[PDB]
RNA sequence: AAUG
RNA sequence: AGUAGUAACAAGAG
RNA sequence: ACCUCUGCUUCUGCU
């Protein structure tokens, strides 16, 4: 979705300077560490085996509510569930050649953004964030 | 101190106590003290939650295969969190923070035990200082001093039965000079231990740079001198 | 072959574990010319490590 | 659908060690009941001193006694249910 | 600069070097972690090769 | 772990790495060591056949 | 500014 | 033969 | 046995 509404601008031919900077690769829906995010995922799919309750369950109750509503009645295995939450809660943070953007909408198009020699002005779909603006 | 362990307690009761003490990292032959505590913990949970059943229609009865009481301590850690887990997730009662030690079908509340010395309603409220009002309380101790909690259900023959049993075990440690060995605490410590046994150290000697007969020279040398220049 | 060459100036024994031929190079003798030499000094690498 | 896996190598059913598939065959049958009792097993690593049989037998226990207090079993096949249990 | 190889890496190194490297380096840790970051020097400095 | 089983070597029960290798510098100690090998035992059919 |  | 290159294959096993 | 198995499945010892 954020690549079908989104719209691209001119290309530029012209030095460009990367610098190797470690930036997130995906967007997230929450950032948690991996365990914390581990008790999360716990809770969501498997309730009786979580074991001891943290305190992270108290601050995350809407999320687990929310991804319990809609992870409701399908028929996919636990294990793909988990790895599609451990991949939408739990952060990817790689060192990658950065010029200009550095959120993680644009970290997913860095290879098509710019180069070494040329630049692609791009805006991806969704919204914008204000601590990034 | 073991013999009386030994003999005064069937060898389920032991066993789980000792792994109780080995999931804490502890050593049993080497503190009495903790074990017997386990073991007067364990027997009076065992003893509460003996002959109390529940029948097709649920009505209680001291006498099928359906206890009213589920007990929680003495399982290994994953698997009484496990049953905690599921029991609240069941009933709709909140999970509690901490580990209970037994759980009322009755009721439907988990009930944790404490054992003490002195005043009853001390170590009520002293559990009642950690706790909230998040499970419910039987404390007991060993001179026909009681204290249940405000919301209980526990009946005469059971606690004839635990304090019974908790005096003739003071009766039976006074009896042996036991009781002086509960009363001092058998602390020391369970640190990391790693020992070198003898083909390895003969190895780690004949393993040493020219000019050392044995490691420990090779090693002091290490340490102490200066090979500055 | 090439690991035993490269040290065969130091110190062999027969080892009182196992029995096999043991050499040993470390704080063997100085070498005299540009052959790869396994005689590490202790003296040496201590005071690297110390820097 | 395209997620499929190959073929194991079968080079082992002429040499000396065709003994080591029953015994892996004897392995994974324990392994596919554990994931059958505890569905967690695949995604957290399950800790534990006790025994594989003993975290099995008590979460079936559990498992039983919750299935007769809320109907989903008769009180017929709880008593089949719990004599089995009680042979293991 | 220097673009630099080192030639016969493998044959030339030492474990009764690396046994004093981990002397040095866990000067101030207990002993029990000493005895255990000294056993792989150990096993090394008296290995057996397997020809084929 | 199968074969350390088999002379009263647990370092595997307890769940831990520190326990396991003491029971692997213990082994180094043990005077035998007993483990699950695979031999052979040849078998005689009967048929029409040649030598 | 980060998030190992 | 040949591929190949410090040692193999040019079928192996029952 | 013009039968069967195999195509990355490792050979210390049963040899
Ligand atoms: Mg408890
Ligand atoms: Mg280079």
């Amino acid at each position: 979705m954020r690549l079908d509404n989104a719209t691209w601008g001119r290309i530029t031919f012209g030095p460009v300077e990367r610098v190797r900077k470690r930036v997130l690769l995906n967007p997230l829906t929450k950032e948690m560490p991996p365990d914390e995010a581990s008790n999360v995922i716990m809770e969501i799919l498997f309730p009786k085996e979580a074991g001891i309750p943290r305190e992270s369950t108290w601050i995350h109750r809407e999320l687990i509510k929310e991804k319990r509503e809609k992870l409701k009645g399908t028929m996919i295995t636990p294990i793909v569930l988990a790895y599609m939450l451990e991949r939408e809660l739990v952060a990817r943070r790689r060192f990658l050649p950065v010029a200009g953007a550095t959120s993680a909408e644009f970290i997913e198009m860095l290879h098509c953004l710019q180069g070494e020699n040329w630049r692609q002005i791009y805006h991806p779909g969704g919204n914008k964030l204000t601590e990034s603006r | 101190m073991d013999t009386f362990i030994t003999r005064n307690f069937q060898t389920t009761i032991i066993q789980k106590a000792k792994n109780t003490m080995a999931e804490f990292s502890e050593d049993p032959e080497l503190q009495p003290a903790m074990l017997f505590n386990i073991c007067v913990h364990l027997e009076v949970c065992y003893v509460i939650s003996d002959m109390n059943f529940l029948d097709e229609e649920g009505k209680a009865y001291t006498a099928n295969l359906r206890p009213q009481y589920e007990v929680i301590e003495g399982m290994p850690r994953t698997i009484a969190w496990m049953v905690q887990r599921s029991l609240a997730q069941e009933h709709g009662i909140e999970t509690p923070k901490y580990l209970a030690d037994l759980f009322d079908y009755k009721t439907k509340r988990f009930i944790e035990v404490g054992i003490t010395k002195g005043l009853a309603d001390d170590y009520f409220w002293k559990k009642k200082e950690k706790l909230g009002n998040s499970m419910e309380l039987m404390i007991f101790s060993y001179n026909q001093d009681y204290s249940l909690s405000n919301e209980s259900s526990l009946d005469e023959e059971g606690k004839g039965r635990v304090l019974s049993r908790l005096t003739e075990l003071q009766a039976e440690l006074s009896l042996k000079n036991l009781w002086q060995v509960l009363i001092g605490e058998e602390d020391v410590e369970k640190g990391i231990d790693f020992k070198l046994g003898q083909t390895i150290s003969r190895l780690r000697d004949i393993s040493v740079p020219a000019g050392f007969s044995n490691f420990e020279g090779m090693r002091s040398y290490i340490d102490n001198i200066d090979p500055k220049g | 072959i090439r690991t035993h060459e490269y040290s065969n100036k130091g110190k062999q024994y027969i080892s009182d574990v196992t029995g096999c031929t043991m050499v040993d190079p470390t704080n063997g003798p100085l070498p005299e010319d540009n052959e790869p030499s396994a005689y590490a000094q202790l003296d040496c690498v201590l005071e690297a490590l110390d820097r | 659908t395209h997620s499929w896996r190959t073929k194991r190598n079968r080079s082992i059913l002429n040499t000396d060690q065709r003994n080591m598939i029953l015994e892996e065959q004897c392995y994974a049958k324990c392994c596919n009941l554990f994931e059958a009792c505890f569905n967690s097993a695949s995604y957290r690593k399950p800790v534990g001193q006790h025994s594989m049989l003993e975290a099995m037998a008590h979460r079936l226990r559990m498992d039983a006694r919750l299935d007769y207090e809320s109907g989903r079993m008769s009180k017929d096949d709880f008593e089949k249910a719990m004599a089995h249990l009680g042979e293991i | 600069t220097v673009t630099g190889d080192n030639t016969k890496w493998n044959e030339c190194l030492n474990p009764r070097i690396f046994l004093a490297m981990t002397e040095r380096i866990t000067r101030d840790s207990p002993i029990w972690f000493r005895d255990f970051c000294s056993i792989a020097p150990v096993l090394f400095s008296n290995k057996i090769a397997r020809l084929g | 772990i199968t074969s350390f089983r088999l002379n009263d070597l647990n370092g595997a029960d307890k769940g831990g790495l520190i326990p396991f290798c003491q029971d692997i510098i213990d082994s180094l100690d043990r005077p035998e060591m007993t483990f699950f090998s695979v031999k052979n035992i040849k078998k005689k059919l009967p048929a029409k056949n040649r030598k």
